[PDB]
RNA sequence: UGAAGACAUUGUCAGGUGGGGAGUU
């Protein structure tokens, strides 16, 4: 048992898109995450994971649904960005 | 079968009633809600929990009776010894009425109408409501010499 | 000194994960307009407060040597590891605690793992392996581990047998001093 | 036309840091 990692196996397209891939050995940039919204959202999910089952199909709604506006809050506060360092 | 069927037709008037929310009616809904869960399927006491927090946030946006029936039902629902063992299997916190029975607490001393009024769920007081709440929290039928510190501070 | 990438923030979290519960409120607004941050600092992560983070960037990276609370650090192989530097963050929102004895309190600060002669009080429904965080009778933290056992069958199990697996004492202070 | 208020905001020099952005060997 070998990790992936540690073999140069190419990535492979699925219908989880495999995006714009980084060339092997090459400076990968530091996406840094700092603002309490982006934090929000990773979050989110860690606590989603160590929940895991839950027999309510409300309660898994709403645990789903909390992701969810917490990934729309962290779209919207980045767009704002965007838009005020492309207007000034 | 028959208690299945009748089960069936006191909870739909208990839940459209909740949705039209009849004003004078449902002190005594939340008495029914809180009675009788017990007798229903496990995966659906964990969506009356929700549906109680989706009435408080609605009431959030008269309106402080509203909240605190909720509240005193919420706890009531967990004091049953059935909902008590199965606290950890069924996921149910009460960490969200804790916390917004907390924050009420400031509004509720300029409310003037607080006095404007074996039953355990439909009470004509607010100021009788909040006492429930309390003692609910600080002083719990079940673990009563393992409540948090800070919580009782 | 620089802020952790997304993949960073994830693996700490989930450590983190492992022994609170409520980690909104370690990233909640204060009063005055401040929040608490993560920081890096040669492989070792650090809970600050955002003010004290944007004022210590005066200091040379080469001459900053401590910030804030020390969660623990990034091993070679990318895996975060708690610290005891990490405990009181760790006892204000524990999830499972576990309280030792006085016959159990000096074994434990040496270094050994908690036997069922040790325990003083449990935490119910705590699944096998789960994040603890040991007190003594007197509600001082000693430190956290990892459960060994289910509460239930913790209960029949000898008195010689292991309870909690030791993770982090106090007693690595008189490492370091 | 009303409100706040000589505080903010903002601007200019001198610095500290810069695992982030741009360029060079």
């Amino acid at each position: 048992v070998y990790s992936e990692k540690e073999l140069g196996i190419p990535q492979l397209n699925t219908v989880t898109p495999v995006g714009v891939t980084k060339p092997k050995g090459k400076k990968k940039g530091k996406v840094f995450v700092d603002d309490r919204e982006s934090m929000n959202t990773i979050l989110a999910m860690v606590e989603a994971e160590k929940q895991g089952q839950i027999e309510s199909k409300i309660m898994r709604a709403r645990q789903l649904e909390e992701i969810r506006e917490a990934r729309r809050i962290e779209a919207e506060k980045k767009e704002a960005e965007r838009k005020a360092l492309l207007e000034n | 079968r028959i208690q299945s069927e009748i089960l069936k037709m006191v909870f739909a008037t208990y839940f459209r009633i909740l949705k039209a929310r009849v004003p004078h009616l449902m002190g005594a809904v939340l008495e029914g809600l809180a009675k009788y869960a017990h007798l229903i399927n496990q995966d659906f006491f964990g969506d009356l929990l929700e549906a109680l927090k989706d009435l408080i946030r609605d009431t959030d946006r008269d309106t402080s009776r509203e909240s605190l029936l909720c509240t005193v039902t919420a706890f009531a629902l967990l004091e049953g010894q059935d909902a008590h063992n199965a606290r950890s299997d069924l996921h149910l916190d009460l960490s969200f009425f804790i916390t917004n029975l907390y924050r009420s607490l400031l509004s509720l001393s300029l409310n003037p109408d607080l006095e404007l009024g074996n039953n355990k769920i439909n009470l004509q007081t607010t100021t009788v409501l909040l006492l429930r709440c309390l003692t609910s929290v600080l002083l719990p039928p079940w673990n009563i010499r393992s409540v948090p510190p800070i919580r009782l501070a | 000194m620089r802020p952790l990438t997304d993949q960073e923030m994830k693996i700490v979290l989930d450590k983190l994960a492992n022994y609170m519960t409520d980690l909104k409120s370690l990233i909640a607004p204060l009063e005055d307009g401040d929040r608490y941050v993560f920081r890096m600092q040669k492989d070792r992560v650090y809970y600050v407060k955002l003010s004290i983070a944007n004022i210590a960037t005066c200091v040379a990276r080469d001459k900053l040597l401590s910030l804030g609370t020390c969660l623990g650090k990034m091993t070679k192989s990318g895996k975060f590891r708690l610290h005891i530097t990490a405990l009181p963050i760790l006892a204000q929102n524990a999830r499972y605690k576990i309280w030792v004895k006085d016959n159990g309190a000096q074994p434990f600060l040496y270094g050994s793992n908690i036997v069922k002669a040790h325990v003083g009080r449990w935490t119910e429904d705590c699944p096998e392996h789960s994040g603890c965080v040991v007190y003594n009778m007197a509600d001082i933290p000693l430190g956290f581990g990892v459960t060994a056992r289910s509460t239930a069958e913790a209960r029949r199990l000898d008195p010689t047998g292991i309870v909690c697996f030791r993770q982090a004492d106090c007693g690595e202070y008189l490492r370091d001093e």
